[PDB]
């Protein structure tokens, strides 16, 4: 549903293995597509106007050179769904457009509106709201590049020692569209991500990582979640549940638990300090 | 509604409430015990159940003897299609689907 | 040869088989057929053309799109011979008169990404090309020859129905039934068709620093005739072709205009009827122009007025009243009065912005030059005739010369423009808005020195509804909250990713063309007992003064607040103004004229 | 550019000295002896903050212009003309020696096409280039207005002889010129001193005053190097650069990196403006206006491209406050400066 570029540029995977953030990353890009035999004006068009010839064979060519580069694992198994003459979609593009209609940043009254419209989303009789829930994909895909971006070149992320650290602040980019504890848990993940492809230091590529972001400067409060260590055969069982409990009792913080998941809760400002000291001691 | 009475005059609200009054004993007289209200049934049907949506905040609704729902806003139910009918006319409903 | 005859009988059935199956829609709602209805809706109002789109069609069949993209002129005559024979069935059996079935012009429209001129390698010849630009010349129309018939000069032998091809190509006549130019054209039996041509400009933002911006030529036929205008901004879909020893010349054929700026909508006229009805729009429209720009909420409003205008009447002795309205602004450097200049041109419907230093009296009104070809004096028009009917922005205005300014006299006021040179004698209209900009004498304004700040003349003083007067003020809470706002403003530009500026465009243009007020009897009353204190005190001042004031005060004052009240009153679609009206017109022209009086 | 791997790589490792403003500043006109200030406003005039648009709608400017003033005999002519050979795209006029229509754009009837056509001025020739003036005080004040809109709009509109159109002027000026009466007086302040009105001096972002000294030391040093300049020269602070290294940095500099302010303390500048407007307003000076601001904002991205960093710290928003507070104090009498300086202490 849009450009070949683009795709490269805005997945989390291609844009943490090239290092698309800073310049140099882009010539490797162009050395990528150079293999692969894409004229650049191709690769700039949209993929329903590419040249025919191109679309039938791209699978192939893209995992073989992706093996080559040392990408093994660009495929993956999946299904999808065709009807009347033109309408088709991955079972993924769905995800994505449901997801963003539901989380959509905009005070456009209570936030069950934007519920039920994700709702009515699902039948077939609506699809003019599938295609409107895929034009607000595209640009919360594009504010978490950027914002990832910056979190990097501005030295955002900091050990703590046990666990990686790091804080959004106020009227830098798109920071409203991260208050919600689905996309701040969803950014923060291909945050540790980026981060741990970045660095060579070995005792940082095993780490879990904690983020912290502001819910409401007027009540004082932050969001804080916690990730578990990102490896790939991992369980992904976490145990910040606990963890933040035990810290937050120790220290007898004013805090709040919220959401169905355990990981993330509600902070009052002015005890983050402490509270921070309390899980640095605890985990030891 | 109150905020459409204001624009009548007092001979006006005379009228209407003698009209109101003679109609309804036409619609009880028509057959068996107490009639057929005629007001109803503007649309030919097909079906017995429909899916509704509250569009404002509004108090109890009584279903049946002592059974009641909540019409609070975007609550959404799934109720026989002759109780919903007025409420949709009014614009307290929505039918969707 | 028999091969080609069938192969393009069998295209043709494909092309056919498309019009008349696509459908659109779900089988949870209904099915409809998207070209079929608009080739019979569209007959019976004898309009003769459809617009097809190169979306649907690649999606019924893969392989026509394709035909279609590689070899447009070969394949296009089959679909639009295709799309006759079906509106034929589609229509049939047709009333007396109407037995006689007409020709069908095909459009094309896609939604694919552009590209620049300079993109053009010639590897692209004859393929199908989408490209962007700017309209800077174009053609008035002329009549060109489909199919012909000749007659023999010396015995009189004919052929007939000789078909000539469509673009800038021409024909050549046989030698055989006899001299060596034997054959003549019939004038009688020549079936013409409407023709124009024009000249395309590369956008200024995609050609590199280094080099000259490429342009092009094109050529336009049937129902695309007079469909633009120069300076317009297009997007243009056609066929690329051609028309030292080895030098030739090439062109584009069009075969699509679409401009990226049309008759509104119901749904559209539904949602402008809100916005009138809704009860503070005045001020929901105020927050809407030049939304960046730091307060002075007084000057957004009476630009406001200044965009929706009075309105035109005629009277019974056969003279007019102008109807529109002129503004200036005056003072301080570094105050945001080019900023302002630069909006207004972007929000209106027609406009034009220009610098007074540079530009001339003949540049501004109408020019006479001779024609490059023939050897005839022709005509020329200025800013002021390009844009009539909406505003021009005059910037720079107090480095005129004096003699340059005289010349829009007339231009501001009678909205006529009358020429007398090289023998031609004509008039020309312009009906538009001024909007004007200047510093003080001494660069900002001294309040030490008065009058002397202002030294235009009295004759175009009064040409103006109203003038402003503004002045830098160094107030602690005020600079700190100006500064938090552009600190803001400049960190936003990232961070970002009422009414907006194109709703406006669009909203303004239907309150123009539909509604005009009038005042109420008693309004007029009220206006008429206020203009009699307000002479009488203006001319108490110049009484007790040594000196006569710069801005005086007449009847084209009177003209101008009732100008003011109509423009209000449009902004509600109402149509008559009222006391409340008049209020708050009186209360703009209090604050402007009698500030700088 | 056609940068080879060692040319970055080389590039790309000087930035890593904690020193580099000093190697980069020290490297501008080294013929000439003292004169920091100078060499320092010339640097970021070179290098240039970033144009940028918000919400599509409202339009401002990159570019740092630059006037000098000052006594005869200083060396004032001598900076332009190397400006003028280290940068690429540059133009230089004096004077009496240019019009208004060869500044900007002018029309003529077609040699061959016998048709009337545009051309391009000084201005629109030099486009993304330096726009070099010398003998500022001394045009035909009609003729020095004409670039009004060039130097702020950054473009060149004209309605001349049927035609109707608009052109690009997306470059930077710098402008040297001389006080009333040939000699600067301390006595009074630059407005008294200079003669040229409020919409000229308010386009200028940087501003310079260079007098005459006497210090004997100063006099023997000045005298010492210039006479080893002629022995050196002869037909035949920290170190400076190979010039042709400082060319290959600058348009290294101008076109891989773009600065990004993504956050900065609103109230610290907020209240600094204030105060600092308050004041211009009690002396005359210079009138202080909303320009200022945004040249601060200018001056910081500038020295944050000379770093390549892709993003604004904290220490550049202190180098652009500093420079432009020294700049500043120098437009007053010398009997007001000390209390000047002591109120504005950073
Ligand atoms: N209220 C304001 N809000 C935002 N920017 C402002 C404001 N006032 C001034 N500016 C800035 O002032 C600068 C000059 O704008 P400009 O439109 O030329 O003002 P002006 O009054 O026309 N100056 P001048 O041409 O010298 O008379 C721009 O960089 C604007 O951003
Ligand atoms: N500090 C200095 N170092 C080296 N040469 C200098 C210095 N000061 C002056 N000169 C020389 O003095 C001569 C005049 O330089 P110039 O740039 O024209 O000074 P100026 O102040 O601009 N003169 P003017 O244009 O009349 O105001 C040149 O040969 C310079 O090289
Ligand atoms: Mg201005
Ligand atoms: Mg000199
Ligand atoms: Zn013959």
């Amino acid at each position: 549903h849009w450009s070949l570029h683009d795709s490269l540029c805005n997945t989390s995977y291609t844009a943490a293995r090239f290092k698309l953030w800073s310049v140099h990353g882009q010539k490797r890009l162009q050395e990528f597509l150079a293999d692969m035999g894409l004229p650049l004006k191709q690769v700039k068009q949209k993929f329903q106007a590419m040249d025919i010839s191109l679309k039938e064979n791209l699978r192939e060519m893209i995992e073989e050179s992706a093996n080559k580069f040392g990408m093994k694992d660009m495929r993956v198994q999946t299904f999808s769904i065709h009807f009347g003459f033109k309408h088709k979609f991955l079972a993924s593009d769905v995800v994505f457009a449901t997801m963003s209609l539901m989380e959509s940043p905009e005070k456009d009254g209570s936030g069950t509106d934007h519920f039920i419209q994700a709702l009515d989303s699902l039948s077939r009789s609506n699809l003019d709201k599938l295609y409107h829930g895929l034009e607000l994909a595209k640009k919360q895909l594009r504010a978490t590049q950027q914002t990832i971006a910056s979190c990097l070149c501005t030295n955002l992320v900091i050990s703590q020692g046990p666990f990686l650290y790091c804080s959004l602040m106020e009227g830098t980019p798109d920071v409203m569209l991260f208050s919600r504890p689905a996309s701040l848990s969803l950014l923060s993940k291909h945050l540790l991500k980026s981060f741990v492809c970045s660095t060579k230091n070995r005792r940082c590529k095993l780490l879990p990582l904690v983020m912290a972001a502001p819910l409401s400067m007027e009540h004082g409060t932050v969001t804080v979640v916690g990730i578990p260590p990102e490896t790939d055969s991992s369980d992904r069982k976490n145990f910040f549940g606990r963890a933040f409990e035990k810290a937050a009792e120790s220290t007898s913080s004013r805090m709040l638990h919220n959401h169905f998941d355990l990981s993330v809760i509600e902070l009052k400002a002015e005890d983050r300090s402490k509270f921070l000291d309390a899980l640095i001691s605890l985990l030891s | 509604p109150n905020a459409l009475r204001f624009h009548m005059a007092a001979e006006e609200m005379e009228w209407f409430n003698n009209y109101k009054r003679s109609l309804a004993t036409y619609m009880r007289s028509l057959g068996g015990d107490e009639g057929l209200d005629i007001t109803q049934d503007m649309k030919p049907p097909k079906s017995l159940y429909i899916e509704v949506r509250c569009l404002k905040d509004y108090g109890e609704f009584e279903v049946d003897d002592g059974t009641s729902v909540l019409l609070k806003k975007n609550s959404q139910h799934f109720l026989p299609r002759w109780k919903c009918e007025q409420l949709i006319r009014q614009g307290v409903l929505e039918h969707i689907l | 040869a028999d091969e080609g005859q069938a192969r393009k009988s069998q295209l043709q059935r494909r092309f056919k088989e498309f019009l008349r199956q696509y459908r659109v829609g779900t089988d949870r709602t209904g099915f409809t057929f998207k070209y079929r209805d608009e080739l019979k809706r569209h007959y019976n109002l004898g309009e003769y053309w459809i617009e097809v789109e190169m979306e649907d069609l690649a999606s019924f069949d893969e392989d026509l799109a394709d035909y279609l993209y590689k070899q447009p002129a070969e394949h296009l005559q089959l679909l639009e011979e295709a799309a006759k024979e079906v509106a034929d069935e589609v229509t049939r059996p047709r009333p007396s008169g109407e037995e006689v079935l007409q020709d069908i012009q095909v459009m094309l429209k896609s939604d694919a990404s552009p590209s620049s001129i300079r993109s053009l390698k010639s590897d692209m010849m004859s393929h199908l090309v989408k490209i962007p630009g700017i309209i800077i010349a174009a053609s008035a129309v002329r009549a060109k020859a489909t199919r012909i018939s000749i007659q023999c000069r010396s015995c009189r032998n004919t052929l007939t129905n000789i078909a000539m091809r469509p673009g800038l190509e021409g024909y050549a006549l046989p030698r055989k039934c006899c001299p060596l130019d034997p054959y003549f054209i019939m004038p009688d039996k020549c079936k013409c068709v409407d023709f124009q041509t024009l000249k395309l400009q590369e956008l200024p933002d995609a050609v590199p620093h280094g080099e000259m911006p490429r342009h092009m030529q094109l050529y336009c036929d049937r129902y695309l005739c007079d469909k633009v205008v120069p300076g317009n901004r297009v997007t243009i879909m056609g066929i690329y072709s051609i028309k030292g020893v080895g030098i030739r010349s090439s062109y584009i054929r069009v075969l699509g205009i679409q401009v990226d700026t049309g008759a509104v909508s119901p749904q559209e006229e539904e949602e402008f009827r809100r916005l009138a009805a809704l009860p503070n729009v005045y001020e929901v429209i105020s927050k809407s122009i030049a939304p960046s720009i730091f307060g002075g909420t007084d000057m957004k409003k009476a630009i406001a007025c200044l965009l929706f205008g009075g309105s035109r009447k005629r009277l019974p002795d056969g003279l007019t009243r102008r109807g529109d309205i002129n503004l200036l602004m005056l003072g301080d450097p570094g105050t945001a009065k080019s900023q302002l200049l630069k909006f207004v041109e972007k929000c209106s419907p027609i406009g034009v912005y220009t610098s007074g230093k540079g530009s001339s009296a003949a540049g501004l009104t109408a020019s006479v030059m001779r024609d490059p070809s023939s050897r005839n004096f022709i005509m020329e028009g200025g800013a002021m005739v390009l844009a009539d009917g909406g505003v021009v922005c005059i910037d720079e205005f107090d480095k005129m010369r004096e003699d340059d300014r005289v010349a829009i006299h007339e231009a501001m006021e009678q909205q006529t423009i009358s020429i007398a040179k090289a023998g031609i004698t004509t008039t020309l209209n312009s009906r538009c808005s001024v909007l004007a900009a200047a510093n003080s004498v001494f660069g900002r304004w001294d309040e030490t020195k008065g009058e002397d700040n202002i030294d235009f003349m009295p004759t175009i003083l009064s040409r103006f509804d109203m003038i402003f007067i503004v002045k830098d003020e160094h107030n602690e809470e005020r600079d700190v909250m100006l500064a938090k706002h552009v600190i803001t403003l400049h960190v936003s530009a990232l961070t970002q990713t009422e009414i907006d500026l194109a709703k406006l465009k669009k909203f303004i243009a239907y309150c123009r063309v539909k509604c005009g007020p009038r005042l109420s009897a008693e309004a007029a009353e009220k206006l008429k007992n206020r203009y009699i204190i307000m002479r009488s005190g203006a001319r108490q001042h110049e009484r007790d003064s040594d000196r006569r004031s710069s801005i005086p005060i007449t009847v084209r004052q009177l003209e101008a607040i009732v100008r003011i009240a109509e423009a209000l009153s449009k902004m509600k679609l109402q149509p008559f103004a009222t006391e409340a009206d008049v209020e708050e017109a009186l209360r703009l022209f209090q604050v402007s004229t009698l500030d700088a009086a | 550019g056609e940068l080879t791997d060692e040319d970055v790589k080389m590039i790309t490792s000087l930035s890593k000295d904690q020193q580099i403003g000093e190697k980069i500043f020290a490297s501008i006109a080294p013929s000439i002896y003292g004169h920091e200030d100078i060499k320092r406003g010339l640097a970021l005039a070179l290098f240039g903050g970033e144009p940028k648009n918000p919400g599509g709608k409202h339009k401002v400017r990159g570019d740092i212009n630059v006037l000098l003033c000052g006594d005869p005999g200083t060396a004032k002519s001598q900076f332009l003309k190397y400006i003028e050979k280290v940068s690429s795209r540059a133009i230089f006029t004096t004077g009496q020696g240019a019009s208004a229509v060869g500044l900007t754009a002018y029309v003529q009837r077609h040699p061959v096409s016998r048709e009337w056509t545009l051309e391009a001025g000084a201005l629109v020739l030099a486009d993304r280039g330096v726009c070099l003036i010398d003998e500022f005080d001394k045009m035909n004040d009609q003729d020095r207005t004409s670039i009004h809109e060039a130097m702020e709009q950054q473009s060149i509109s004209i309605s001349k002889a049927g035609i109707v159109t608009s052109l690009q002027a997306r470059c930077t000026v710098i402008a040297a010129a001389n006080p009333i009466g040939g000699r600067y007086d301390p006595s009074l302040t630059f407005s008294e001193n200079v003669d040229l009105t409020e919409p000229i001096i308010s386009r200028f972002d940087i501003l310079c005053v260079v007098r005459d000294t006497v210090d004997p030391v100063q006099d023997e040093m000045l005298a010492r190097f210039v006479v080893g300049s002629h022995v050196r020269h002869h037909p035949s602070g920290v170190e400076p650069l190979p010039q042709e290294v400082l060319k290959k940095y600058i348009i290294y500099a101008k076109e891989r990196v773009h600065p990004k302010l993504n956050q900065m303390d609103q109230d610290k500048v907020a209240k600094m403006y204030s105060d600092l407007r308050k004041e211009s307003m009690a002396t005359g000076s210079i009138p202080i206006t909303v320009r200022h601001i945004e040249s601060m904002i200018r001056m910081a991205e500038a020295h944050a491209r000379i770093h390549l960093r892709d993003y604004v710290i904290e220490d550049d928003v202190n180098m652009a406050i500093r420079v432009m507070l020294e700049s500043f104090i120098d437009t007053q009498k010398f009997s007001v400066m000390r209390s000047m300086r002591k109120t504005f202490a950073r």
